[PDB]
């Protein structure tokens, strides 16, 4: 891992290998590599906190790969979920 | 032998020592000028006195506890009689109580291995089912024979009745007026959902109590806890469950409002070197948000706000609002969301939501009924949960109407009321209200008219003695000074460093300030003067003169705006302790209010 | 298997245990393969398992081994699947002693001398009750001498026990019942044997007696304490504070 981390810029093979479903496209890819690590959280000694962890929003038209990539990262992340709104989900995006 | 290990535990009671101070010796003497009858024990501090108890106390527990329990009960019948000697018939025996931190292991890594033994773990509570009652002594006569006898009973709270003392079986009553009895509840426990499988619902487990290790906990609380894997009763099989020995809470999570009251002594003088500096406000100004730049006559409000202000009452019931009602109002960034997400943090015990009230959060009293006999209760508000607090709020603009009618109605009453078919409420909420905006497309409001954000033209400036335009148009410097302002707080940590140093100076920490927060909030006793009483009423006829004509103009005023200064200027002159007022801080009031009237006029 | 061997090692209570741990599991074995032999119920069922296999391997033993109605059936069953002293002359037994005897937990050696002394002895009687009664309270004294020396609330204790489990209020004929078996029993090697394992002699030790009674005034009367005695009694009021 490490030896691999700092040799030359690991991150175009990172999007290279992402997620092969489908050819499409290397931006959203890329944000949402960035959206897989997490980043830092910090506090000014316990105030003045700082997000860490990243979030993303896709959107267009359906003719194209909008729900296939993100249940691969499903299967590919540590401790992701697979929910949905009503109809075919594992729980309702809430606690009851 | 048994009374072996009864000295080799009796002589840990008085011939133990750490810190070159007796420990558990004066804490009985103090239990039981307390007449409490239990104490506190670590037993960490058991393993380096003697290990002759340690590894049977282990896997033989309840062979050992009782032995304890007459020991301890030994130990008080000599004190007793030698404090009698000293200055100045019922003892019964007194419920142990320990704890221990050596590990926590989960419910899922359990199995029928180890069991009778005693376990250390974690997890989330729910049950407050009901006092259950047990019997300790109760005595006994014989229907024909009128043969009297007695029972007493220990831990397990075996055996049964006498069969036999012709009278026949079952020949015996139960007398109640002279016999006694304890308490226990049936308590639960599950897991933390964080720590779990992606799939499954979760398992729970019961547990029981008694005496003084009752009613200690309260749903929500995160606890950790040890006890004894015990049971009770598909082919032949029995219940496991749990006996307790050991519990220990967060001192406090979630906040309550039967809070501390009574502070320690050693807090005053500094407290009171804080009191009697001049530089009082201006450090709380420097301190309130130290990672945050400008707005200065913001952040110089909430100090008047935290502290509350006159509760006046008078003899018909027509209080006065003790607190101050504000409302933020402006862009992105401008730290219009931050300072809401910090406030919380120095709140004692406060509340914050988001609108519509958040996921299962009533932003008013969401009344409903009892899972078990379909029963009234008021369940929940996040304008009663904090009871003599504030509240914060973000994105007050998509309300629901029904929802935003109470609230409308608390920041000038502060009383919530519900007579739905079958219950009457009267539910006091008493609390302060910090709002926040969604400008429609942002800024080119102060090019129009006060309102243009939303459809509650009236409320805005009527209910409110603090509206801002919270805003610079884009000083090409000020975004450089903010920005280097800030991005010393990722690293290098020098905006931290900064208030290390300042505190070092004349600054002060979270908790000391919310210390002297508490304090003051429950303590002072202020009033105003009539010298100062001419010195706004003349302020009031010429803001009212004056913008008579500018707002005949063809371009809000009220009585509040009037009335609202009386009580900021009174809360300014608290934070220095003031039973009094002068003109010192009510040129501050105005100096500070004008900024209202500015964006008044636009 | 922990079972087995438990059940097993109760008979006490070379090639005997291991050929009879193996005969009892293949004996169960047997037992259980077929569907000829049901409701037995595991409660009692390695007992004449284990006499039959006694009966096999070479020896058998019929005294002490049973020790009842399904016992005869299964055991067919199995086979076809393959006061006290003024009571004149009164009779007893190896074990109705061996009970009277293990009441104070005394081991097994005594007993089995003084059922010697009765199957011997018990000739010329007019009650064994009164001899007994006797030989296990000399029994006791010599035994339990430093419990006693350290508490006199023994000989209470011990003398009303042995009142009423021959059920008596009057007591002088149980002081008779002790001093007359002193003065038959006096002087046999085996006594002898236990008066140097236990060391009464009379209550008292030797290297004390013989100078408390040959004449001298070195002899210890200890009115005096013991020197550890008070280095423990300083305890109790160093914390005489609470
Ligand atoms: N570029 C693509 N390559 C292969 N299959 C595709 C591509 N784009 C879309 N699809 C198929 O069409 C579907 C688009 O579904 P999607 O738009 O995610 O449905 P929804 O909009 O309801 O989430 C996908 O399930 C996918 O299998
Ligand atoms: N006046 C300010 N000075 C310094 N940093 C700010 C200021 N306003 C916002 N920020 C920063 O920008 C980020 C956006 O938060 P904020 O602006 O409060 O939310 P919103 O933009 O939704 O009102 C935060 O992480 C905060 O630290
Ligand atoms: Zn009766």
């Amino acid at each position: 891992f490490r030896k691999i981390s700092r040799d030359r810029g690991i991150i175009d093979k990172i999007i290279s290998s992402m997620a092969p479903s489908i050819y499409g496209h290397r931006d959203i890819k890329t944000a949402v590599a960035c959206s897989l690590f997490g980043g830092v959280p910090k506090n000014v000694n316990g105030k003045h906190s700082i997000r860490g962890d990243i979030n993303v929003l896709l959107l267009g038209d359906p003719g194209t790969a909008k729900s296939q990539i993100l249940k691969y990262v499903e299967k590919t992340a540590h401790r992701a979920v697979f929910a949905t709104g009503q109809g075919a989900s594992a729980v309702g995006l809430t606690a009851s | 032998d048994n009374t072996e290990i009864i000295k080799s535990f009796k002589n840990f009671i008085l011939e133990f020592r750490l810190d070159s101070q007796f420990i558990y010796r004066d804490q009985l003497r103090n239990n039981i000028l307390v007449k409490n009858y239990s104490l506190t024990v670590n037993m960490e501090h058991l393993i380096g006195y003697n290990e002759d108890i340690y590894k049977k106390l282990s896997d033989e527990p309840s062979d050992i506890i009782p032995l304890f329990e007459t020991a301890i009960t030994q130990v008080a019948k000599r004190i007793s009689i030698l404090s009698r000697a000293q200055s100045a018939n019922s003892l019964p025996t007194f419920q142990l109580i320990l704890n221990s931190n050596a590990n926590q292991i989960p419910l899922r890594d359990l199995d029928s291995e180890h069991v009778s033994k005693i376990v250390r773990l974690s997890g989330i509570i729910i049950s407050t089912s009901v006092l259950s009652s047990r019997a300790t002594y109760l005595s006994i006569m014989c229907r024909n024979c009128r043969h009297t006898t007695s029972i007493t009973i220990n831990n397990f709270n075996t055996v049964s009745l006498p069969r036999s003392c012709n009278c026949g079986p079952d020949p015996y009553i139960i007398i109640h007026e002279s016999s006694k009895f304890i308490d226990q509840q049936f308590l639960k426990l599950q897991e933390i959902p964080e720590l779990v499988p992606v799939g499954e619902m979760p398992r729970n487990l019961t547990m029981t109590c008694d005496r003084y290790l009752t009613n200690k906990v309260i749903p929500g609380t995160r606890v950790t806890i040890v006890g004894i894997y015990s049971i009770y009763n598909g082919v032949a099989i029995r219940t496991p469950y749990i006996k307790i020995l050991g519990i220990q809470s967060d001192v406090e999570t979630s906040s309550i409002w039967n809070s501390v009251t009574m502070f320690t002594e050693e807090e005053e003088e500094e407290f009171l070197q804080l009191s009697r500096n001049p530089k009082l406000y201006e450090i709380l100004t420097n301190s309130i948000a130290p990672s945050i730049f400008g707005n200065e006559d913001i952040k110089k409000a909430i100090v008047c706000l935290l502290m509350g202000g006159s509760k006046k009452i008078l003899p018909d019931g027509m209080r006065l609002r003790g607190d101050i009602n504000v409302l933020l109002l402006g862009d992105p960034g401008t730290a219009k969301s931050q300072l809401l997400k910090f406030v919380e943090k120095v709140s004692p015990i406060a509340v914050y939501t988001s609108g519509k009230g958040s996921s299962a959060a009533g932003l008013t009293a969401s009344v409903q009924r009892d899972p078990m006999t379909r029963e009234f209760y008021l369940e929940g508000g996040a304008m009663v949960l904090a009871d003599g607090g504030v509240v914060c709020i973000d994105e007050f603009d998509k309300m629901r109407d029904e929802d935003r009618v109470a609230i409308h109605e608390a920041m000038e009453q502060q009383t919530i009321s519900i007579a739905k078919a079958g219950i009457t409420t009267v539910l006091n909420s008493r609390t302060s209200v910090l709002a926040a905006a969604n400008p429609i497309y942002g800024r080119y409001d102060d090019l129009k008219s006060p309102g243009d954000n939303i459809d509650f033209q009236t409320t805005i400036l009527s209910r409110f003695d603090m509206i801002f335009i919270v805003k610079d148009d884009h000083n090409e410097e000020r975004d450089i000074s903010i920005a280097n302002h800030v991005i010393n707080i990722h690293t290098g940590n020098a905006n931290a460093m900064q208030n290390q140093q300042e505190e070092n100076g004349s600054e002060i920490s979270i908790e000391k300030m919310k210390r002297y927060i508490t304090y003051c909030r429950l303590k002072c006793a202020p009033r105003l003067s009539p010298q100062a009483a001419e010195k706004l009423s003349s302020n009031f006829v010429t803001i009212r003169k004056q913008l008579l004509i500018n707002e005949l103009e063809s371009t809000p005023i009220t009585i509040r705006q009037l009335e609202a200064i009386i009580r900021i200027t009174e809360s300014l002159a608290k934070l220095e302790l003031s039973p009094i007022a002068q003109e010192r801080h009510v040129d501050e009031a105005i100096r500070l209010f004008q900024a209202s009237t500015m964006d008044a006029a636009s | 298997q922990h079972c087995v061997a438990e059940v097993l090692r109760l008979d006490p209570q070379s090639g005997y245990l291991k050929k009879l741990t193996n005969a009892t599991s293949i004996l169960y074995n047997t037992s259980l393969n077929k569907v000829m032999l049901k409701q037995d119920e595991e409660v009692a069922r390695c007992h004449i398992c284990a006499y039959i296999a006694s009966q096999k391997m070479n020896e058998k033993h019929m005294p002490d081994l049973c020790y009842p109605k399904k016992a005869k059936h299964l055991m067919n069953l199995f086979r076809q699947s393959l006061s006290l002293l003024v009571k004149k002359y009164c009779k007893m037994t190896t074990e109705e002693i061996i009970r009277l005897c293990n009441d104070f937990e005394l081991p097994r050696e005594v007993a089995y001398k003084i059922v010697d002394e009765y199957n011997i002895n018990a000739s010329r009687l007019v009650c064994p009750w009164q001899l007994v009664c006797g030989l296990v309270l000399n029994c006791t004294f010599i035994v339990f001498n430093e419990r006693r020396r350290k508490d006199p609330r023994i000989d209470h204790f011990i003398v009303s026990k042995m009142c009423s489990l021959m059920l008596t209020s009057k007591v002088d004929d149980v002081i008779e019942c002790v001093k007359l078996v002193k003065e038959l029993i006096i002087g046999e090697k085996w006594f002898r044997d236990l008066q140097i394992r236990y060391d009464d002699f009379d209550g008292i030790r030797y290297d004390e007696i013989i100078f408390r009674k040959l004449g001298s005034m070195l002899q210890t009367t200890n009115i005096l304490v013991t020197d550890d005695q008070y280095n423990i009694w300083k305890k109790r009021i160093e914390m005489d504070l609470a």
